[PDB]
């Protein structure tokens, strides 16, 4: 039931599970001959690449966090902090 | 089943000492212990090789065909 | 396994040289780790060695009959008369180096059994083979080239790892996988599929 | 149950396992043949064709080869039959089912799988012979040993799938387990038993070896470290080289019974800048303990760095031991001649005691304690008498054991063995027991037909006086009876527990920490408003001491009170910079006062919660460490005064408490929950980061201190649970497992009781009411 | 069935040369020479001799895994001294002593009766 | 019994105290007895503690209990874990067993209950009274071979 | 083979416990683990 | 063995005697005094658990029927022969065991359960199960190439024909930490 | 002469107890190993069975044949089949022996290694001869036959080494001790009271001076002098195992030298 | 290029607590009664005993990979017999007009008590221990 970019209460920080799915999904696209938005310092493995697309906040993916009522909050991989 | 050719452990040929050993027992009326030493089998790796062997072939040969 | 409830699989074979050796030049046919002893309190094993050693030496059948007055002393006493340390230890040199081993070792002969069940008789390994006609799920046993059971318990673990995708890929894309057509009004698989 | 939630899946493999000391913790040795069978659908891509085509050419029966080639239309070109199997020009977009190669990620598990740790991702390492080869320190999580266990391997099939294994289920990632909130992988057998020896002060190594040991450690900086000794011979100590394994920045203080920054017993432990300063290295240091070099190295340097720590420590220690040797024989179970004398008679008196009780009892002189039959009291005595006997003859034996005694030698490392083992192998074995009682009268009024009716003497009812060494009919038979009782409930305590393990798992199955830090099941029905009541993840926790609960009232004061308005209890001018120009400042005392009034509220509050007086409680962020990690990151000298302003500290500590957060709603209700879930930690925090302390206890500086803060914040934020964490199961299992470890002062405990509980029985066997 | 042929212990296969010389990266004048189808016998003997040369700052070796018969010799020598030379010398000094022993033994063996 | 206790001087000391252990239960009437400290009276019979002191207390004992089972074995388990259990066992205001008589009745979709002890039946009494399964249980998405609200399936991913 | 020919089975208060009276008649040790432990005996 | 004290020439004694044994061994060498002869001349009896209830049994005959008129410190400790009642004496305690456990050396210097394990494994051991394995066509047969009688025997293996059809080899073992493999 | 120097004590067809002094332990060992594992030898490495009415299995018998020691002095002029340009084998890289035995008498006929019969052309090189040290001259007991049992074999002996297989070892057993008194302190004896009264005294002590009570610990001394003895299966005279040993090791070394060169 | 502490010590006790190549020595200082010493010494390479006159020296000179001979004809802070290298860890206030320090020579330990050392004693890793006659 949507929630404006404001009044956003969810964790600013990216959950491990979120990043593991983000990592997987981008790694998969990369494995399918998809454009790479990063400069390879000589990387070849999709995942290893996708990891580096995240390390340079260049992964055009957004996470939709459903709350338990039905509503949710859309966070962008650009916003989300990746400490871990 | 027949005397092992050579000792698992060290490799000292042993299969050429079974009959010798047996004789030393039966006729020379000697004890397994000395019989061994006389056959040049001085180390235990090479003493269990003969001392323990159970010459089963002698029982497999009694089977006619 | 020895005769004292101590089983073990081989973990590697070393050729005579790489093996530690006795000054006499004797080398072991087998080496077991000291750690499989304190806890299992399987002392007889140790004893049997003391005995079997003396025995092989003096060509005497070693009598490890139960309730007897056979002592670890009386035996150690016999083994010394045989020019060996009364307990089974014997200076040993490291095969690689030839140097002496800073720790003397329990060395002697011990009756060991060759149990059935050998790796090669077990090594099964499938990568999508024949499936059951009734469930369209992989078959059992390796004699049939079946699949391994990814039962209930394994699932829980995956769930615990939060690896949703993998799970789906395991309970579907591998084993059961089937496409069915449904009536958008009565969710029953009652839709005649005429693909053409 | 067996088709929908539990299926037989493809791309699985199983064989015998055996340990391999030259394999990395997170790898797994896959026997060439198995690798040649299991495959992986890789799509052709300009970043690979060369390798892919090259493999397709290698074919299905040479390792780095493949089977099957998938095309656009969905056809399967079978590479082992196919006039055109030596042809095939790969096309971008096609799929090349390739063999499993080195470094692939694979899910490796041992059953029963009552953990996450029972299933972990390992880097593939194709090798000869046919057994899965696994690193030893991966042993315990799977609870394997190499007496024949077989293990199952599964191969990810999707690019995502792989990622899910390598990022969530990787062995590295699992070293510090959330269940025991400590690590779940230590150092065992040889590496442990050895590392200890290799450490003894008496242990020195020289050139030739040193150079090998160093080289042996793969991450060696090739810089030979200067010998501990340079005199008549340049000798290095054990610690010396082992320290090479330990990376830099690792610190670790210990203190066992008699430690004293000079540990005459080479006790406790002291590791600074990744250099072992003092203390023998054994289980407590390198085991899978809480404080452990592993718990610390995982948290500090990273999972992977710590993953490596294992192999290194191993490679070095193993090598060292490979050349020192170690063994055990009967000899190691023989006790000093005069000792067996002292032991045999140690028992001789125990028997006389039992006898003297017995005669007393038979005279009806005995005074029955309350609630017990004069008969009950009788038995209990003798049993106590005999147990002590065993334990002292045992202790008596343990003392002989010379440090050179291999058994004792393993016990000291903590690599196998315990008092009991020695005590039984060397001195008296003990009183046998079936159903918690000493052997019964299976025959009429007697134990065996070799005794006379009515004979409660120790020999008669199961007291095995002899040792496994000396040797044990009646005794035998008896000890056998107990033996059996054991094997039996052994078979039972397994099924009953197996069942419980499930009911727990089904019951909680669907419970997980949602995105509002709440804990609800499928229905949405809230179960916990904050997980674990602090919304903190179990793994990121450690037993810390709340320094404000204990100590005399005087000591609590001698420690935290700062009264600038009091020449005798003010901050000496050597500690603080503004020492002299503070003495008297009333505006400052108003703060110290405010700080000190809080610490005292906390003392009360805590003593209210933890009535026990127990001050050691698992809390996120090991503050003590952060401090030590500033103590030498900024090289802080305990000789010059700090540049800290009383305002800095006090106001800083306070402010820190504002940026911890676990919830972020801007409303009252939630803003109050957030306060709750942090109260305790904060208490820890305040008692630790107190003005005196900061200044007098660990001479911080505006820089160090300022760092320590920014630090805590981050860590805290890292210790929070992640929405998704499936706590339902995670818990169910965390209870089921340690439950299947249970197998055995007159109450109903263990499995039965746990069963009693979970079922919510009303017919409990051991009811009781405890009044005060 | 997963056992490798015994001869792979002393027979170089395809694309396998007796030695590979890569320059160590951690230290200077350092080199890691990998040996193929060779075990402790050589490795340790050459390691020991290589440690008689006073212009040798380091020298260790390891069979990274028993399964395979190969090992690594690491060498670091005094500026201007090429370890390959430090290696050459060693092998020689070794052969020489060996020859020697061969003779002296053969001598004695001949003064023997039996 | 042994009980640590704050001494006037501040330090915790050991002030042993007499305590009566009982071989039989009747909480309701013993608290009322004089001399005893009704504040501390206890029982391992959580049910009774429930009926008498309320459920929030029952939860307590329920844990205090489980805990003892696990710790009497020297073994430790983080609070949260057992907490969750007890709580899950205690949210429905009563003492709900880990048996089928308790949590399978729960209010959950048919399929979950399916995977536990009374499949057949559960599915009938479920068909008879047209139950609608949300399909939000992990156990059901497993039956339909779909991702579930697990780590990987809680948040949705989009372009 | 000898051991199989000298075996004993007991279908279905405490029956798998090695019992006093067993002395002299049934082997105190020989018996299978788990499952039928104590039920299958050996003379 | 029976014990009936009926013996004018001093105390209570086992009916069997050295006399009868030379007579028993007499028969062995000829390979007329059987086991039934001992049973008939009433020197032995067959007792079931029920009658066992009413008898007193000495373990070792010797060590249990001499009169008490220095002790080897390495021998285990045994109590005493306290009983002017013995009606029977055990043929030999080692007999309380059966086939499987019978092949364990010193199982009386071994922790209870480990004896049970071994007994279950002796049945998975290889060796010659029968000298005619070559003439028998049966589902799987495993035979040892060079079976060895154990250097460590049991006075009860002679009847279990172990030494004749051994299952196991006499390997030179070393308990030592070596390659860590 | 130069460094390394020997001092034979005993000597015969089979053994050679000798003192090897002024050498490095590393070498004493390298030598020892090589003797055990890399000196070449001729041994049956392929058995073609024509008839086996025996009580033993084919491969069981084949295994034993391989183990039977064969002459190997001139093995240095016999090639490795894998290097001979022939297809399979020839008289340049092998030696073929025939075994034919028939149970004739009803009194059990024994089959000894003395019955192998060289069929190939030795080419005048001492090679492949059932080695016999028996007293009666019946080297090794291969098999026994009954009434009318047959055994008709054809073996092909090839050049090989202890590494591919132990049957190819000429060495048997090698004694080896150094520093009889633990002056070098390369060990720490295990004791119960006096490690000196409990641990035996090696013959080798007699050939060395004791430790001299109050003398400090000789921390600079290394291992010189080694008391070895090479037993010999016999395919090679003992003197040779020692020589060929020394040789081989020496060649191994040289090939690395030759390596750098081609590099 | 320095020296940091010189002083002759008189050994009062020599303790070998279950070690055969190490003894923990405690010798008092000749001259200033204030100074005392606790040290771990390899009695195998450098014996010691009841009342010996030991000369001690600390310094920090005669950290790049260790080398060995050659210099056998070069530098030589070999004017002593026994020598060790180590890392010092904690400086403590024995209180009063005295102060102590702790060094660890790869596990071999030493505690030094006095006061004028506030200057002469380092504050870092470097620290050799030289003893003679
Ligand atoms: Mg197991
Ligand atoms: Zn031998
Ligand atoms: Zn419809
Ligand atoms: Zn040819």
């Amino acid at each position: 039931k949507a929630i404006p970019k404001d009044q956003r209460a969810t964790t600013p920080y990216m959950t491990k599970y979120e990043r593991a799915r983000i990592l997987g999904t981008r790694a998969l696209q990369i494995s399918m001959n998809a454009p790479v938005f990063v400069d390879l310092e000589g990387e070849t493995d999709p995942l290893r690449i996708a990891m580096k697309e995240l390390a340079e906040k260049k992964i055009p993916l957004v996470i939709r966090r459903y709350l338990p009522d039905g509503s949710f909050e859309d966070w962008s991989v650009e916003e989300l902090i990746v400490d871990l | 089943m027949i005397v092992p050719v050579r000792c698992f452990s060290c490799g000292k040929v042993v299969g050429d000492k079974w009959e010798s050993y047996l004789n030393l027992l039966q006729e020379d009326e000697l004890d397994e212990g000395t019989a061994l030493s006389r056959l040049g089998l001085k180390r235990y790796c090479c003493r269990r090789m003969i001392l323990t062997h159970v010459d089963l072939i002698e029982k497999f040969l009694r089977y006619n065909p | 396994a020895s005769r004292h409830g101590q089983k073990g699989t081989i973990g590697i074979t070393y050729r005579r040289e790489d093996m530690p050796f006795t000054a006499e030049g004797i080398v072991p046919d087998l080496i077991i780790n000291p750690h499989a002893i304190p806890s299992r309190m399987t002392v007889a094993h140790l004893i049997e060695c003391l005995l079997s050693k003396v025995a092989a030496l003096s060509g005497n059948e070693g009598d490890a009959s139960p309730f007897t007055d056979i002592t670890v002393e009386g035996i150690s006493k016999l083994l010394r008369e045989h020019g060996y340390q009364s307990r089974g230890f014997e200076v040993m040199y490291n095969g690689h180096t030839g140097k002496k081993l800073m720790a003397q070792i329990f060395f002697g002969p011990t009756y060991y059994q060759r149990l059935r069940h050998m790796v090669d008789d077990k090594i099964h390994a499938r990568a999508r083979g024949p499936m059951q006609v009734l469930t369209r799920q992989p078959v059992e046993g390796r004699s049939r080239d079946g699949g391994l059971r990814f039962g209930e318990m394994e699932r829980d673990c995956m769930i615990a790892h939060g690896a949703a995708s993998f799970l789906k890929e395991r309970l579907m894309e591998a084993s059961d996988a089937f496409r069915v057509h449904i009536c958008g009004i009565c969710g029953l698989m009652t839709v005649i599929a005429k693909l053409n | 149950r067996g088709n929908l939630m539990g299926k037989r899946v493809d791309f699985s493999a199983r064989t015998v396992i055996s340990g391999d000391p030259n394999l990395e913790l997170d790898q797994v040795g896959v026997p060439k043949s198995i690798a040649k069978t299991l495959t992986y659908p890789e799509v052709v891509t300009p970043y690979n064709i060369d390798r892919l085509t090259q493999l397709v050419r290698n074919g299905p029966n040479e390792h780095p080869g493949a089977k099957y080639v998938i095309r656009d239309s969905g056809d399967r070109i079978d590479l082992r039959y196919s006039k055109r199997a030596g042809d095939i020009q790969l096309q971008y977009g096609w799929k090349v089912e390739r063999h499993i190669m080195d470094n692939d990620p694979v899910l490796f598990n041992r059953q029963p799988s009552l953990h996450k740790m029972s299933m972990m991702a390992h880097r593939v390492k194709v090798i000869p012979y046919s057994t899965f080869r696994l690193n030893l320190s991966v042993t315990s999580p799977y609870n394997a040993d190499f007496d024949g266990d077989e293990m199952n391997l599964h191969v990810p099939q999707s690019e995502e799938t792989r990622a899910e294994l390598s990022q969530l289920c990787a062995v590295p990632l699992q070293i510090v387990s959330p269940q025991s909130n400590k690590p779940c992988m230590g150092i065992v057998q040889d590496t442990l038993c050895g590392i200890r020896k290799l450490t003894l002060r008496d242990t020195f190594i020289e050139l030739d070896q040193v150079l090998n040991m160093l080289y042996w450690v793969p991450d060696w900086d090739g810089v030979i470290p200067t010998p501990a000794i340079i005199k008549p011979k340049p000798l290095w100590s054990g610690k010396q080289i082992l320290s090479v394994a330990i990376p830099n920045g690792i610190h670790l203080q210990r203190f066992d019974e008699g430690t004293t920054l000079l540990s005459p017993k080479d006790n406790g432990m002291l590791i600074i800048d990744g250099q072992i300063i003092f203390g023998v290295v054994e289980k407590k240091t390198v085991g899978s303990s809480n404080g452990g070099l592993i718990h610390v190295v995982t948290r500090e340097k990273g999972p992977q760095v710590c993953a490596k720590l294992f192999g290194n420590i191993q490679k070095v220690v193993n090598f060292w031991l490979l050349h020192n040797g170690f063994s055990t024989g009967i000899g190691d179970t023989i006790a000093d001649g005069p000792t067996m004398r002292e032991i045999t008679e140690t028992i001789a008196e125990a028997k006389k005691k039992v006898l003297d009780v017995t005669k007393e009892a038979q005279a009806n002189l005995l005074t029955a304690k309350h609630g017990m039959t004069l008969r009950e009291s009788f038995e209990d005595n003798v049993v106590r008498f005999l147990n002590e006997a065993r334990d002292k003859a045992g202790r008596l034996a343990e003392v002989n054991l010379k440090d050179l005694n291999n058994v004792k030698q393993m016990v000291m490392a903590g690599s196998k063995g315990s008092f009991i083992n020695i005590a039984q192998m060397s001195a008296c074995v003990g009183q046998q027991s079936v159903e918690g009682k000493r052997i019964a009268f299976g025959f009429v009024d007697r134990t065996l037909p070799h005794f006379s009716k009515d004979d409660y003497s120790p020999e008669s009812k199961g007291f095995v006086e002899n040792s496994y060494l000396r040797g044990l009919p009646q005794e035998f038979f008896f000890h056998a009876m107990g033996g059996r009782e054991g094997l039996i409930d052994t078979a039972v305590k397994t099924a009953e527990t197996g069942y419980i393990q499930r009911r727990l798992v089904k019951a909680l199955e669907d419970i997980m920490v949602h995105y509002d830090n709440t804990t609800r099941n499928s229905l949405g029905n809230v179960i916990q408003f904050i997980y674990g009541e602090d919304g903190m993840d179990a793994a990121h926790i450690e037993k810390q001491s709340l320094d404000t609960i204990g100590g005399s009232d005087a000591a609590f004061e001698k420690r935290y009170r700062v009264d600038l308005l009091n020449t005798d209890h003010t901050l000496d001018p050597s500690l603080l910079e503004s020492g002299s120009e503070i003495l008297g400042d009333l505006k400052l005392q108003v703060l110290l006062d405010e700080e000190y009034k809080q610490l005292v509220k906390d003392r009360k509050f805590l003593r209210e919660v933890f009535v026990d007086g127990e001050a050691n409680w698992p809390l996120p962020v090991n503050i003590r460490r952060i401090i030590q990690n500033a103590q030498q990151t900024f090289h802080i000298d305990h000789t010059k005064p700090s540049d800290l302003t009383i305002k800095d500290i006090v106001l800083g500590v306070k402010d820190l408490q504002e940026n911890l957060l676990v919830l972020r709603g801007k409303n009252e209700i939630i803003q109050n929950a957030q306060r709750d879930a942090v109260t305790l930690f904060c208490c820890l925090l305040r008692s630790r980061l107190a003005t005196r302390r900061v200044l007098q206890e660990y001479r911080l500086t505006k820089q160090a201190f300022d760092w320590v803060l920014s630090n805590i914040e981050a860590q805290f934020l890292r210790s929070v649970v992640h929405p998704g964490e499936m706590v339902g199961v995670l818990a169910a299992q965390s209870i089921g497992e340690p439950a299947t470890q249970m197998t055995l002062k007159k109450v109903t405990s263990g499995v039965p009781r746990l069963k009693e509980i979970l079922n919510v029985a009303k017919n409990m066997k051991t009811p009781s009411l405890t009044v005060y | 069935m997963n056992a490798p042929d015994r001869f792979e212990l002393f027979l170089l296969g395809e694309g396998e040369s007796k030695l590979k010389i890569d320059p160590d990266t951690k230290a200077p004048n350092a080199v890691v020479i990998t040996f193929e189808k060779e075990d402790h016998t050589l490795g340790n003997l050459i390691r020991a001799e290589l440690l008689n040369d006073r212009k040798v700052l380091f020298a260790a070796y390891k069979v990274e895994h028993p399964f395979f018969a190969r090992f690594k010799l690491r060498i670091q020598t005094t500026e201007g001294y090429d370890p390959k030379d430090a290696l050459k010398n060693a092998c020689n000094s070794i052969i020489n002593k060996l020859g020697a022993l061969k003779t002296n033994f053969e001598t004695e063996w001949n003064l023997q009766t039996l | 019994y042994d009980r640590k206790v704050p001494s006037p001087t501040g330090e915790y000391v050991k002030e042993p105290e007499w305590v009566l252990e009982t071989d039989g239960v009747n909480l309701s009437e013993v608290m009322t007895v004089p001399g005893i400290d009704p504040t501390r009276i206890y029982t391992n019979s959580f049910i009774d503690i429930m009926e008498v002191l309320g459920i929030e207390a029952g939860r307590a004992a329920l844990y205090k209990e489980v805990y003892n089972v696990i710790a009497s074995d020297g073994s430790y388990v983080n609070y949260r874990h057992m907490a969750l259990l007890v709580d899950v066992m205690t949210t429905q205001g009563g003492l709900t067993s880990v048996t089928r008589h308790g949590f399978n009745r729960s209010n959950t979709g048919a399929l979950m209950r399916c995977s536990f002890e009374e499949t057949v039946e559960i599915l009938f009494e479920a068909g008879a009274s047209a139950e609608l399964d949300d399909c939000r249980g992990v156990s059901e998405n497993v039956i339909l071979g779909q991702m579930a609200p697990i780590g990987t399936g809680a948040f949705d991913v989009m372009i | 083979t000898l051991s199989h020919l000298r075996r004993t089975n007991t279908p279905i208060a405490k029956p798998r416990q090695l019992h006093n009276t067993h002395w002299g008649l049934v082997c105190p040790a020989e018996t299978p683990e788990g499952q039928a432990c104590g039920l299958v005996k050996n003379l | 063995f029976i014990v009936e004290d009926d013996e004018s020439l001093g105390h209570k004694e086992l009916k069997v005697r050295k006399g009868h044994i030379a007579k028993l061994m007499a028969t062995e060498y000829q390979d007329e005094y059987t086991w039934s002869s001992l049973l008939n001349e009433g020197l032995v009896e067959y007792i079931d658990a029920e009658e066992e209830e009413s008898i007193l049994i000495a373990m070792q005959p010797e060590d249990l029927e001499p009169a008490e008129a220095d002790v080897d410190p390495a021998k285990r400790i045994r109590v005493s022969h306290h009983a002017t009642t013995f009606t029977h004496c055990e043929i030999h305690p080692s007999m309380i065991l059966g086939v499987a456990a019978s092949i364990i050396p010193f199982p009386d210097h071994n922790q209870s359960p480990r004896n049970t394990y071994q007994s279950a494994m002796g049945k998975q051991a290889m060796g010659v199960f029968l000298t005619n394995y070559n003439v028998r066509m049966d589902t799987m047969a495993n035979i040892l190439y060079y079976p060895q009688k154990p250097l460590g025997t049991t006075r009860a293996m002679e009847y279990l024909k172990f030494r004749e059809l051994p299952a196991g080899q006499n390997a030179i073992v070393a308990i030592a930490c070596y390659s860590g493999y | 002469e130069e460094g390394p120097q020997v001092k034979i004590r005993e000597a015969s067809k089979d053994n050679v107890d000798f003192i090897l002094s002024n050498v490095d332990l590393a070498m004493a060992n390298s030598l020892r190993r090589v003797m055990i594992a890399e000196i070449p030898t001729l041994a049956i490495d392929s058995v073609e069975v024509e008839t086996n009415t025996t009580v033993l299995a084919d491969e069981f018998i084949a295994h034993r044949l391989g183990l039977i020691p064969l002459q190997s002095m001139d093995i240095e002029q016999l090639e490795y089949s894998r290097d001979c340009f022939c297809e399979d084998h020839c008289d340049k890289c092998s030696v073929v022996l025939t075994l034919q035995a028939f149970g004739e008498s009803e009194s059990t006929t024994n089959v000894y290694s003395k019955d192998l019969v060289i069929v190939s052309n030795l080419m005048g090189r001492n090679i492949g001869h059932p080695i016999i040290q028996d007293k009666e001259g019946n080297g090794v007991l291969i098999c026994k036959l009954r009434k009318g049992q047959e055994l008709k074999l054809t073996c092909v002996a090839k050049k090989g080494i202890a590494k591919e297989h132990a049957k190819w070892g000429p060495a048997a057993a090698i004694e080896f001790e150094y520093d009889p008194w633990n002056k070098l302190k390369h060990t720490d004896y295990w004791y119960e009271q006096d490690s000196a009264k409990e641990w035996p005294q090696s013959k080798n002590c007699e050939y060395e001076d004791p430790p001299n009570e109050g003398d400090p610990f000789d921390y600079k001394a290394q291992a010189d002098t080694f008391y070895m003895n090479v037993e010999s299966v016999g395919s090679i005279p003992v003197d040779q195992v020692v020589v060929r040993g020394i040789d081989t090791l020496q060649k191994k070394v040289a090939s690395i030298l030759l390596a750098l060169t081609q590099m | 290029s320095n020296t940091l502490f010189d002083d002759i010590f008189q050994v009062s006790e020599v303790d070998p607590g279950r070690y055969n190549k190490v003894c923990r020595i405690e010798a008092a200082s000749t001259t200033q009664d204030q100074c005392k010493l606790t040290l771990d010494i390899n009695v195998e390479l450098f014996p010691v005993a009841a009342q010996d006159s030991l000369t001690v020296t600390i310094a920090s000179s005669l950290t790049r990979s260790w080398r060995p001979p050659q210099a056998g004809d070069r530098s030589l802070a070999d004017d002593y017999d026994y020598v060790m290298y180590g890392t010092a860890y904690k400086f403590e206030e024995v209180s009063k007009d005295l102060i102590a320090v702790y060094y660890s020579f790869g596990g071999l330990l030493m505690r030094l008590e006095g006061n004028y050392r506030n200057l002469n004693n380092l504050k870092q890793e470097n620290a050799y221990l030289l003893i003679r006659r």
